[PDB]
């Protein structure tokens, strides 16, 4: 989690949940 | 996991390697990769000149291929390139979509005359070049008299026509394919066992969710017959029949039993509002059952399969419609594939504005319901025309003011609904070229109303500077003058037929002649 | 931390224990609670009959209530219910929400006559089932003509109502009460001292903040007043009342001396111009101050009441009212409550289209501005009608083209500032079942003005073909003719009546009568 | 890291110590700075009298200036005051904006008659207080006849006007400047080399990146032409001409070969269109190349500078414009500044109503286009007028339905693209004020067309009850009864002029006077 | 934070205030 | 990364990156 290529890998993780729920916040 | 191969362009690079990749597919989208690429090992300078050409060759709108043996993971084209530089490191991020994506662009206006959904879908298609199948939808063969696109892409056009013809879209990596949701119950089943051998599907973590929030327990689509002046027959849709036993939609409680009602302003036949009221149900009722399901990676899974769960209980136990397939691939977790069910909610584009028009040729109306040709400049540039309804000041049975607009003239432009497809026509103005026979003046002292093709002019004209109304054709005139005489002025004869006549005068009646004064009669009794 | 008991449709859970537990309650809002269940010391498999029948049990529309002691935390019903499997570990969460949910559901359109806002809101929880109460809000005895919800559900009609009447709703567990924003700073008060006992209240952390970003220092309402043709007399707020000290949101210096100008195209009386300007200031300057403060579990602090700060200081002490109150259980922190000041910003949904409609019978209108009443199929599908206010031609002082529509006509309604309270007429229409006098043509010869009812016709006829324009009341006419004679036909008797009569012709008199030409007199000269 | 001064409404601050300050500058937008505050080293208490002192004065409204030695890094107006508090910790936040902030304040509507744009832009500075140049932007020297703010801020306004006209805002600390965009390729340049010396530019992290997602290859703009009927002479935009080389925006190649068309219903010049269609074109194309470098702290960066990168090799080599600039202090990084290229995507705010109107004192038309001055309430309380258009029943060449309105008639005003600059009337309406001269009634017997004005009354009445036509001016009149007679009453005398006439009578001819019949005529004779 | 339990709670707590800003950024 | 001066930095670097992503992805 210091380099490019894994901090790549983490942070889609996150921006996939963090959408997934605002998304369905907005629609709410 | 097996060999990966990625061909940019048709070739595969030498400089860059790929880190991660992820391949998405969905119904009713465009599918998408994501490719993470970096130079290994030291071999070259991220600055040096092989390595800036590979850059300069991995610029959008490349042709990008991701292959599996012979298998096409996808097919598509490069939209967006990233670079990420943080002192020595580097990184290139590639962004491809399916070929659905030239859908997206451009922002034009066109009519449909007669013709069906399926000819309207297969042009579109055509145009971006991309090869198309119906599977199970006869309703894509109903004809539409006039279709209209507004202001909006190819792609907004198509998502709307498939709601309102109840389709799906399944996008493959050649041919894409539309479906009624309903026939993907029949379709390959991939099974989940809970007790399982050791050549069966390998389920690593899953996810499942019922929802009630959105779901109604009937749709009612009601519209407005203009033939017989009525709403027409109420159609009511119950049910979605997507899945089975604890994974169908159609099992979920809804809050309350109240009824979703729609009453259109604009005629709709019974055929059409049947399949627009179960395209509405299976839009909100899509995302009652939903989840994830991650597995061992594999090929054969695609969007429209039927994933069944057996075994896991009476809490668990159903089927249901494989809405979207993820590849994933990287080394710390090889080649994985996740499964997902349910989609979340999405008829014609709308106008909102008041468009000019101009009244075209005489046509005659194929519904025999009195509509007048006109052209929208923005609205279409070609040569087809739209039928509008008139409106009129005064308008009833066998009465009205009828006063059909001439060939040419410009007139304000309503549209029922904001749907383009039901103009109706407000008044006529006019313009430097139809000139008004009468211009406002500080005064404002005539009122006409004027018909006048040429030479010829018959009018009835009320004046206000010298208190007459008048009615005249041509020469002939009759005009009444207030606090003065009816005056009686004609070119040529004068004509008056009865049965009896009295001529009455209170002080004098002066008959006169040039040439005669010819009193026929059978008693001339004078006094 | 108490004993917490969760009955779910009646019964507690006995496989499944309570994890973690979240209930929110807030102003003009629908209150939800999140609980996350699990099974406990391996007791039993999450697959196993037990499991899943208990799993089975807790699906959406269930009955969901969260009690402490004799307290009620919660009472509601299930809307979503979801899973999550990760190898062995499972885990199970529910959401569960006010009956106020029950609003959100349907969508349909309605229309209320001569109804208090009182009642039509008494009306919508009703059918929901709800107890609601009113205090201090005498502005929902007012009477409106006509109230239109068209095609949304109860909540989105309800909290446009809520804003237009400058009320708030209080989300009891067992009644719903509606208060006037003012009326709040009266209640109930708990508060933190910075220097404190043993026994105050706890304060772990807090939030305060102000802004300006969104805060008008004045609010102008106008209306167009129909009666007077000017525009109403303005209204004018300059504050909203809320807290105090330095807590008062009327303490926030505001960005520019601008006013908020709202100028409606449609009447609105003085009373309910007031609220309406009140509610939008309170919608706007209820954020200027904000902030959070956790303190210590405690189940007697609701929405609505005055939190107050002493002792910290010139420049936070103040009280607020608390917009929102949210208990969180959980076992690395136990039971702590969190309060809440301000609230983010948020009159009638609007019309976007051109509808039809049916005049209907005779009404007299009660405001006596001649308006028409109609049926609009759209709008409503009850017996009740709309006024709508009649366009023409030309119209002015004792003058216009005044040809007032039969019923049954079909019309276009247009709307006022979208309002569909405010309807408008903009033509009339000629369709199969009232059939046009003249059919469009490929020449378009003839225009005519007729009015017609069984055998009897009265027309003026406007004829391209043969240059004539004539005027017939059945058979009598008078017709004039370009290049050709006056003619005057009658099927009975001719009766001229004048002063002085000068009949003059320049090539000859003839005169006719089949039974004797009668010509009286005092003085017949001849010559 | 130089010495910071933070003043705070012109004092610096003498309890809270600056931790943190983040300064953001960006094209089209308004600057902001964040700052974070706290009481070091146990100084004081957070809630004694000289903390909760400088707290108080901390409050929105106040005056912040950021200033490094002479140079001043912000300038503005604190617009939200944040406080934590956790535990015994506490920290301060502070938000500040640029003046330009106060355009957003407000909400009005305005009419600006004959005014370019330059000198509607400058006056809306004015009121807040700005100073403003305009560089090499002769496209704002253009004067509109009616331009209308409806409804909106001033900020709203001037964006729509900065994109329809091509022209990007560079918020300057002290002065704000207009250029167009392709105007900003000449100004100064900051050049990167990755072969560098030790005096040149650090570059320590960098973002690059190329789309085509949103990017047309043409855009067309068409206009409806009054005088001409026809649509305008299309025009075609193919480049921006931002950035040059690899960076330039044009180098992106488009998904498809498809032109974006608009065709607009209202008039619109050749010039004024070539700028909208370019304004269009650079605002979709500004984000094909976006990026950001983090390079050493300096305050010589501006936005609208030119940023080059030299010797990176042929996939980076190229220039771009820098359309936003932030600064970033702390203690771990010192100070450090941030570039970024490309602009995320963005004529007129859109009324959506029908709106009434009051026809004025006739003013001629500047066009000749036959408009009628009205004035609308809601769009403007000022004594000017707008040009709207008229709508009629009927409308052609040198004839139609042409009853222009009386000045103070009330009408129903519509927009022609939702544009407020377009009114068209659709008709007029009667009000307590202009009586009606038929009242609606149960049986609605008569229709008629008056023309009074005073004791002068001139009309053509269709009456049912009995069944007849009449035309009458005052007390003369001319009445045709459906199986009646055809009546010709006058007040005064009756003068018939004709070529021949021919009284012909079935049953009788009975003439009378009543002081003498005088028959004229050169052979009078009788049978 | 490492089963399910405890990853909700650090997972909401982590939603909630990024759907605040987000939420206040998209309005202003 | 324990009191609350610097828990605004690294929450504010998260919030900068998740919000340009998600608002990149809505506008999408």
């Amino acid at each position: 989690p210091r380099t490019l290529a894994q901090e790549a890998l983490d942070n889609a993780r996150l921006i996939e949940m963090v959408k997934q729920e605002v998304l369905d916040a907005l629609r709410e | 996991i097996p060999e990966i191969t990625i061909k940019i362009s048709g070739k595969t690079l030498n400089q860059f390697t790929a880190i991660n990749l992820t391949v998405n597919h969905y119904i009713n989208g465009i599918p998408s990769v994501n490719i993470t690429l970096g130079i290994a090992g030291d071999a070259n300078y991220i600055f040096d000149a092989k390595a800036q050409a590979e850059l300069a060759n991995c610029r959008p709108n490349n042709e990008l291929i991701v292959q599996i043996q012979k298998t096409i993971l996808f097919k598509g084209i490069i939209v967006r390139q990233a670079l990420k530089f943080k002192g020595q490191d580097s990184l290139m991020t590639l962004t491809a979509k399916h070929p659905l994506q030239k859908l997206t662009d451009g922002l034009h206006s066109q009519l449909f005359s007669k013709q069906s959904d399926e000819a309207i879908i297969k042009k579109l298609f055509s145009q971006a070049g991309i090869q198309t199948t119906i599977k199970q939808a006869p309703q894509l063969k109903t004809v539409h008299e006039q279709m209209v696109q507004f202001r909006c892409n190819d792609w907004t056009f198509l998502k709307s026509r498939l709601i309102a013809t109840n389709t799906w879209l399944l996008p493959g990596n050649e041919v894409v394919t539309l479906i009624t949701p309903k026939a993907l119950n029949q379709s390959t089943v991939h099974t989940i066992h809970q007790s399982t051998n050791d050549q069966d599907i390998v389920l690593f973590e899953a996810n499942l969710q019922w929802d009630n929030q959105r779901s109604p327990k009937t749709v009612s689509v009601q519209s407005w017959d203009i033939t017989q002046q009525k709403l027409s027959q109420t159609i009511q849709v119950k049910n979605s029949g997507l899945g089975s036993n604890k994974l169908a939609v159609d099992s979920i409680t809804t809050l309350t039993n109240q009824d979703w009602q729609w009453v259109f302003n604009y005629p709709l036949d019974n055929e059409q509002a049947k399949y627009l009221a179960q395209g509405i149900m299976d839009n909100l009722r899509s995302d009652n059952v939903s989840g994830s399901f991650e597995v061992e990676g594999d090929s054969c899974y695609q969007p429209g399969d039927v994933l069944a769960l057996n075994g896991f209980g009476q809490g668990m136990d159903g089927q249901g419609i494989i809405t979207g397939v993820s590849q994933i691939i990287n080394q710390r977790q090889g080649w994985r594939t996740r499964l997902t069910l349910g989609m979340p909610p999405d008829a014609v584009p709308p106008v909102k504005e008041l468009h000019v028009g101009i009244v075209e040729k005489y046509q005659p109306d194929s519904q025999s319901l009195g509509r007048i040709p006109v052209k929208i400049p923005a609205l279409n540039l070609t040569n087809s025309v739209l039928f509008a309804r008139l409106g009129k000041p005064y308008a009833s049975h066998e009465s009205g003011f009828c006063f059909y607009p001439e060939p040419g003239d410009e007139v304000i432009i309503g549209f029922f609904e904001c749907d383009p497809r039901f103009p109706v026509i407000l008044g006529s103005m006019h313009n430097p070229k139809n000139k008004a026979p009468v211009e406002p003046s500080e005064k404002n002292p005539m009122k006409t109303l004027v018909i006048k093709q040429g030479d010829h002019q018959q009018a009835l004209v009320f004046n206000n500077q010298d208190k007459t109304v008048a009615l005249n054709s041509g020469k002939n005139t009759l005009s009444l003058q207030q606090d003065k005489d009816i005056t009686l002025n004609s070119a040529n004869n004068l004509i008056t037929n009865a049965q009896e006549i009295k001529i009455q005068a209170e002080k004098s009646l002066s008959a006169s002649g040039k040439s005669g004064v010819d009193i026929k009669g059978a008693k001339i009794n004078l006094t």
